[PDB]
This record gives structure tokens, sequence and C-alpha cells, in this order.
């Protein structure tokens, strides 16, 4: 279909604004470091500077919207299961209770620009929920992402 | 409903509010 709507650029635009506390228009290594440092990790500035210059053509030292967009929009694979499997579950199970509640999945859903219905909501979670307990456990999630059948 | 389920995960990957790419590096 290849729809692609403002909802895509908006999501990225919102995140970008987050990185640029001083909404200057372009993220700087320093600002980027501050955000990364406050991300529960502190990578070496070496790879950070090299990584930034790697994508940034004119390697001006700052990532422009066009660069940020393509940067992420382009890179979208995995290379790390425990990362995607955990990162996703972490988002779904906001409260991190070990189970995905309809309400939690409801937001993570519409929050993406989708108006579901009572019927869809039921089958939405009820389908993944093998125990029909109106909730999905991490175990069920992994299996659902694996076999899927 | 397996489609929407994957869509939610796929969309989340695109959104990456944590920056899987940058966060990883
Ligand atoms: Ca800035
Ligand atoms: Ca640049
Ligand atoms: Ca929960
Ligand atoms: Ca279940």
């Amino acid at each position: 279909a290849d729809i692609l709507s403002e909802e895509q650029i908006v999501d990225f635009k919102e995140a970008f604004g987050l990185f640029d506390k001083d909404g200057d228009g372009c993220i700087t290594v320093e600002e980027l470091a501050t955000v990364i440092r406050s991300l529960d990790q502190n990578p070496t500035e070496e790879e950070l500077q090299d990584m930034i210059s790697e994508v940034d053509a004119d390697g001006n030292g700052t990532i422009e919207f066009d660069e940020f967009l393509s940067l992420m929009a382009k890179k979208v694979k995995d290379t790390d299961a425990e990362e995607e499997l955990k990162e996703a579950f972490k988002v779904f199970d906001k409260d991190q209770n070990g189970y995905i509640s309809a309400s939690e999945l409801r937001h993570v859903m519409i929050n993406l620009g989708e108006k579901l219905t009572d019927e869809e909501v039921e089958q939405m979670i009820k389908e993944a929920d093998l125990d029909g307990d109106g909730q999905v456990n991490y175990e069920e999630f992994v299996k659902m992402m694996m076999t899927v059948r | 409903a397996r489609q929407r389920w994957r869509s939610s995960v796929s969309i989340v990957k695109n959104r990456a509010r944590r920056f899987r790419m940058i966060s990883n590096l």
C-alpha cells in the first residue's frame, strides 16, 4: 500500500523535539550525549562522534531533521532479539506486571493512529491471549512472535 | 488479529521512543 502519512513524520518529529531540548532544529553531539547519558547508558564519545559523522554527510557535528528521519526510518531491522523482544514487552507492559492488559495494549494501539472497536479490541487481545484470561503473558508473546501459527 | 499485533510491534520499532539504533550505539 505504501501509505505513509504525517503520523510517521509526526512520531519522528515528536521524538526529535525530545532530543533537542533547546529546539534549535539540529541535534548536537553534546545534547545527544546528555540525552544518551540520561538513558541508563554512557557509550564512548569515540563511536558517538564517529557514528554521528558516519551518517551525517557534511558531518557538521549535528543531525538535521532530514538526517534524523532517514537515519531511523532507514535503519529498522533487529540484530538483537532480547532487545526487540524486551523493548516491545517493556512498552506493552508499561506497569511491567508480566502481563499485557487490554488498556495497556489499547493505548499502544490507538496511540499509533488507529480507531478500533469493542469487537476488534476483544479479538485484538483475546486472539493472542491463549489462556483467554483477557491478558497476554510474556511467554505467550514470545511464542506468538516465533511460530505465530 | 495477528496482523495488527505485528503492526503494533512493527510500528513501535519505527517509532522507537527509546532509539533502539542510537540507544544500542
Ligand atoms: Ca540543539
Ligand atoms: Ca549533518
Ligand atoms: Ca500490565
Ligand atoms: Ca494469557
